[PDB]
């Protein structure tokens, strides 16, 4: 039921102007990544070539090339969040899970996002569509508690 | 009693959800009216979970309400530990002019009634009576300029776009604030979203466009939904203007904030920055003229045209005119947002208004702008906030981002992070950012080692980056480095 979903998605975005990006968003949202078995149909329905459909997928970071773990943990690494000790939070958390920055697994996936808008709340994280701020060395406990 | 629990990310992050839960629970356990509201953020994030309660005198605010402190309510609002009194009467909220973010945190964002009651839809319903040229001249009289760059008068831009023939022109809002410390757009689109709708409709009626777009990031998942709901709700109010706008979500690239790369990403291609023989105004989205502007610039348009351009020109210095929001984050006691006229010294903004630091330590650095901005120390406290003077005193002021670092910060780490950023965030179109950044990131490590053949090397690298790079992601990246090096030499061996 992959071709079906993909065809439905493409039908949903038929006639738009520059509809590649939205189509790719929807694809990623459906499966979890942009499968190489879905570079061709998109290109065909949009009149592009596999090459461009691959280049677009490569340029952008939000488009996964392979799936992530059951959970995901994005952790800002920008100036503000760095200021109020993001490094410490990072260390504590990666020791808790045992996965360094960028190092993924089947359980989780620790990565950087470089901003969330929570600059005032300097230490900021995104755990499974849930934003968290003021991440002290204690909040990490609950971060991992609800996150097996 | 009426309860106003923010629905912003700055509140949801701090646990406004738990506050809601505890409140509802305690109300179910203690019989009461239990009227809850879901307004936005007032712009004071050091107490963002503020539980404003209605009273005949006004609205009394509460501190960073943790669910543990919720039980304290329903007993006495006067004998409460976290008492702020009239939220409007706080010296942090009083000193703000607060025009653009006027109706942000005191209304339900997706409530048309409260919006219309707040002088909303005035700019639009006033513009349609006017002509495409009158509106442009209004905008130009005020000299609003550019809020996401060096500052280019938007009047001239609108003029250039208008004096260009095509079957279908375009308009784009570049809300892709990947810069650090910059969270004004997020607030303005998560609170008072209809302001953007109104401004864009006005701009489209002015320039001569019928189709419009708004480019949101992916790191702002709440704002996206809010704006979608706004666009879907204001469809009737958009019909009268002859304007159909759609939201377009980014895909995780800081370089897609550049006009060219932005409209290149809109087109379905990969966001590589274009050269500039043609300007996006002349030839942009699908080769058709497009007016591409920032949100703060398209949030003042309605105000400017309605409340009178002559009023908006009153605020500011000789060259820079109008009010700007100053976003203050990082290590700082009272963070958040301060909307005010130019000419203010960051000394006042960082030592008096927002106290000092959260750690209680002094401040060694104050970075205006994002990571494309110099590191201004305590000594520069005598430098007022305006484009010309800051751009004159070896720096940059863009989206008014403002972070703070205390004495326990290492400038080496930050100068390295600058290049690391310029490296990870890079389209790869021109060499001075492709290779320059990933080589500077090595040169900085070498400097850390102790080599002396690195510093002059670094200077030359930075200079070629400045003078060669196609865009500003690799033409202003040198500024953090050079500033951290010339201001804080006691950290760079
Ligand atoms: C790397 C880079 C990132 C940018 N990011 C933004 C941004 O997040 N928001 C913005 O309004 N302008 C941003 N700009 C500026 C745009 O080039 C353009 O000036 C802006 O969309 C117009 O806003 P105005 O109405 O203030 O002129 C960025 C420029 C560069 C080079
Ligand atoms: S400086 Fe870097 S990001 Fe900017 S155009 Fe050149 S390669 Fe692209
Ligand atoms: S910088 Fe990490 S919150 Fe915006």
């Amino acid at each position: 039921t992959d071709t079906a979903r993909l065809r439905a998605i493409l039908a949903a975005h038929r006639g738009r102007e520059g509809a590649l990006l939205p189509i790719l968003h929807d694809v990623q949202a459906a499966f979890g990544f942009i499968p190489e078995d879905a570079y061709a149909p998109i290109a065909a329905d949009l009149g592009l070539t596999r090459a461009e459909v691959a280049g677009v997928v490569g340029f952008y970071h939000d488009f996964r090339k392979a799936p992530a773990g059951r959970h995901v943990i994005k952790l800002c690494r920008a100036e503000a969040c760095q200021a109020m000790g993001m490094d410490a939070v990072q260390a504590r958390l990666e020791s808790a899970l045992g996965l360094r920055l960028g190092d993924s697994s089947e359980a989780v996936t620790l990565e950087a996002v470089y901003c969330l808008g929570l600059c005032a709340c300097a230490p900021a994280a995104m755990v499974d569509d849930r934003l968290v701020g003021r991440l002290d060395a204690a909040a990490v406990a609950g971060i991992v508690a609800e996150l097996g | 009693m009426k309860i106003w629990l923010p629905c912003d990310a700055a509140a949801k992050a701090c646990g406004a959800e738990a506050v809601l839960a505890a409140l509802r629970l305690e109300a179910e356990k203690r019989g009461g009216a239990l009227d809850i509201a879901r307004n936005g953020s007032r712009g004071m994030i050091w107490l963002e979970p503020l539980l404003e309660v209605e009273t005949p005198a006004g609205r009394i605010g509460f501190g960073p309400m943790t669910p543990a402190d919720v039980p304290a309510l329903f007993d006495a609002l006067e004998s409460h530990p976290k008492a702020l009194g009239l939220v409007e009467e706080i010296p942090f909220f009083k000193r703000q002019t607060r025009l653009t973010f006027a109706r942000c945190g005191r209304i339900e964002p997706l409530s048309l009634a409260q919006f219309a009651a707040a002088e909303g839809w005035a700019g639009l319903r006033k513009a349609l009576k006017m002509t495409p040229a009158e509106v442009v001249e209004e905008v130009l009289a005020s000299g609003l300029r550019g809020r996401g760059g060096a500052g280019f008068p938007t009047g001239i831009k609108w003029r250039t776009v208008a004096a260009a023939q095509a079957d279908q022109k375009y308009i784009v809002c570049n809300v892709d604030e990947g810069d650090s410390g910059s969270f004004a757009d997020r607030m303005l689109i998560e609170g008072d979203p209809f302001c953007l709708v109104e401004g864009m409709a006005i701009a489209g009626h002015a320039v001569g466009a019928t189709r419009g777009y708004v480019y949101i990031r992916s790191e702002y998942p709440d704002a996206i939904a809010v704006m979608r709901a706004a666009i879907a709700m204001a469809k009737p109010f958009l019909a009268e203007a002859g304007f159909e706008m759609e939201v377009r979500v980014g895909a995780g690239a800081y370089v897609c904030g550049e006009e060219t790369s932005l409209l290149n990403s809109l087109e379905g291609k990969r966001g590589t920055v274009r050269a500039k023989p043609p300007l996006p105004a002349l030839k942009g989205l699908f080769g058709k003229p497009t007016v591409v502007n920032n949100l703060l610039s398209l949030a003042a348009v309605p105000w400017i045209i309605a409340h009178g351009a002559k009023a908006y020109e009153s605020f500011g210095m000789d060259r820079s005119r109008g009010t700007i929001p100053l976003q203050i984050g990082g290590n700082v006691k009272r963070g958040g947002l301060f909307e005010t006229g130019f000419g203010i010294t960051l000394g006042e903004l960082v030592e008096d208004i927002c106290g000092g630091t959260a750690s209680g330590r002094p401040v060694k650095a104050v970075q205006v702008g994002g990571p494309l901005g110099a590191y201004h120390p305590v000594s520069d406290y005598h430098l007022p906030f305006c484009y010309e003077q800051f751009a004159g005193q070896g720096g940059l002021v863009g989206h008014a981002g403002l972070v703070v670092h205390d004495d326990t910060a290492d400038m080496l780490k930050l100068a390295r992070f600058a290049m690391e950023f310029c490296a990870i965030e890079s389209c790869g179109t021109c060499t001075p950012c492709r290779i320059g950044a990933v080589r500077g990131v090595e040169v900085i490590d070498r400097i850390a080692a102790g080599d002396a053949s690195a510093m002059p090397l670094l200077d030359d690298l930075c200079q070629t980056m400045k003078l060669g790079s196609l865009c500003a992601l690799g033409g202003f990246t040198p500024y953090p480095v050079q500033s951290a090096i010339r201001h804080f030499p006691a950290d760079f061996p």
